[PDB]
């Protein structure tokens, strides 16, 4: 249901393929995944063991995600 | 009947994400800010995804159109074509 | 032997590699050891990572190859890993890691 | 309709390697996406090297260097020598 | 003889900025920004085509390929830019 | 000329040779090299007027790379663009964090 | 002198265009100036001033 | 040879990135950060110039091996 949201504002009478939600799933966990990886290893550098939204801000700001 | 519901929920979804990428402590604003990354990456994606089936003349999208868009997103994906 | 594939020793399809480099629109002209050099890698590899998909097969007890195996396979190769490093396996997961600092006392 | 893919191959290739063990369907996908990537992979780069070089056929010295830059060292080494071997003996028969 | 997209950049240049030069360097920039964009558009184009089964590259293609690789407002304009010019060259 | 029926600067002719000498597709249809110039003709023009002002800002007539780099990581769809992209002699932006800066 | 060194590893007698050397210095200077930028960063959000090599590796291994 | 680039040259290059106060280990960080960075670059580049049939390696060669490592460069050629 949030992808036909996101849809739906990109182009009007929209209909998705089942495998093609999936695909999109698939990629948006891995994504996600990677990227708590990376969270992570930035709060254990700020000798800390939460992780907090500047530690998402700089993994992005690294990776280039402006 | 009552309905008032709404979209984008994600709230224990954040926390098990957190675990399989091995992390202990969460701290309250993670789950608003993870939404927002999602939305982002959602939107980059689907768009790219939208303007294949727009080019092929076609109202449904197909998951082809997806892996060539994560293609075009350096998000190579195997599995569905 | 009237295959190209047998007179190179090959299974993957050298017609057929040789048919998909033509209608691809990547040069005017299309050498004749090409099709049969490119077949070559193509199941080199593909031996390559059925090895290690087999091993882990054998290592999680089961005869078929699920994703999972696929995944483990390339990601504990040292050098699969960095050929797909920008590449996501479906249904593949990760690898099971745990920093030090979060073990406990 | 026909759809092809290098499915039977690679059940060739998994039979002549691990004869008891099998493939799921989406494992299968998986490995005929990954033959594909690696195809468009290589030609890519030797149609780049073709036109980089003022030709206007890929023969295998284009195939050859693009395997050179796209595998890590082993795999490079591993494979140009399946390779060579195959056109060799290609060219004998 | 090599060939290049020199002479165009200084028209253009003096239709926006008459009184302003470039220097050789900035010029060679500017030779390759063109063949970079070049590449990116007829190389997303001819995926187009082998996506959808078809040999040509149309119109079609390279707009949709402009809307992939730019960022919204950049390739707003450049399709506005575009199908005006195409339109005047379809009149005469 | 297609060049001057079409009111742009860039070589159509040369735009629909090149199209056709790179393997891209067995056809080259007749709108697109029109199309494909102008789109670089417009990203040209955006790159030229804001590297102008750039010169203007530096009291400069010519425009020398430290022009084209200000001017391309100022905008922010030219930076997103050229995102992977390095200039030569174009250098980075004046920027010092705010931790650093003396108290 | 040092690309020169580096490349003697890979193949005995070659000559190098002086305008290769300066595209080789150009990508890596501007190449050095972006890691000292994450460098940098990743320093401050350790509340510190002084950057170190743990900032580096950690710098980039995110990078891949 | 890769002493070659030592004291201020990494002084110089930290300060065009913004860094303040710079560590004594990082000198010898730096050079092996380079060091791997020039060995994939040249790599890269020598295989097009074996390809090529040629023992002269062009900034064509240069460009062409940063466009493939994901580091495009204007300046040296089309």
């Amino acid at each position: 249901r949030l992808v036909r949201e996101i849809a739906q504002d990109f182009k009007t009478d929209l209909r998705f393929q089942s495998s093609a939600v999936m695909a999109l799933q698939e990629a948006s966990e891995a994504y996600l995944v990677a990227l708590f990886e990376d969270t992570n290893l930035c709060a254990i550098h700020a000798k800390r063991v939460t992780i907090m939204p500047k530690d998402i801000q700089l993994a992005r700001r690294i990776r280039g995600e402006r | 009947v009552l309905r008032d519901n709404i979209q984008g929920i994600t709230k224990p979804a954040i926390r098990r994400l957190a675990r399989r990428g091995g992390v202990k402590r969460i701290s309250g604003l993670i789950y608003e800010e993870t939404r927002g990354v999602l939305k982002v990456f959602l939107e980059n994606v689907i768009r790219d995804a939208v303007t294949y089936t727009e080019h092929a003349k076609r109202k449904t999208v197909t998951a082809m159109d997806v892996v060539y868009a994560l293609k075009r997103q350096g998000r190579t994906l195997y599995g569905f074509g | 032997a009237k295959t190209r594939s047998s007179r190179a020793g090959l299974q993957f399809p050298v017609g057929r590699v040789h048919r998909l480099l033509r209608k691809g629109n990547y040069a005017e002209r299309v050498g004749a050891g090409a099709p049969v050099y490119l077949a070559a890698v193509l199941e080199y590899l593909t031996a390559e990572i059925l090895e290690l998909a087999g091993n882990a097969a054998r290592d999680n007890k089961k005869t078929r190859i699920i994703p999972r195996h696929l995944q483990l396979a390339v990601r504990n190769d040292e050098e699969l890993n960095k050929l797909l490093g920008r590449v996501t396996i479906a249904q593949g997961g990760v690898l099971p890691n745990i920093q030090s600092v979060l073990l406990p006392k | 309709t026909r759809k092809e893919s290098y499915a039977i191959y690679v059940y060739k290739v998994l039979k002549q390697v691990h004869p008891d063990t099998g493939i799921s369907s989406k494992a299968m996908s998986i490995m005929n996406s990954f033959v594909n990537d690696v195809f468009e992979r290589i030609a890519g780069e030797a149609s780049r090297l073709a036109h980089y070089n003022k030709r206007s056929t890929i023969t295998s010295r284009e195939i050859q260097t693009a395997v050179r830059l796209l595998l890590p060292g082993e795999l490079a080494k591993h494979a140009v020598s399946e390779g060579t071997k195959a056109v060799t003996k290609y060219t004998s028969a």
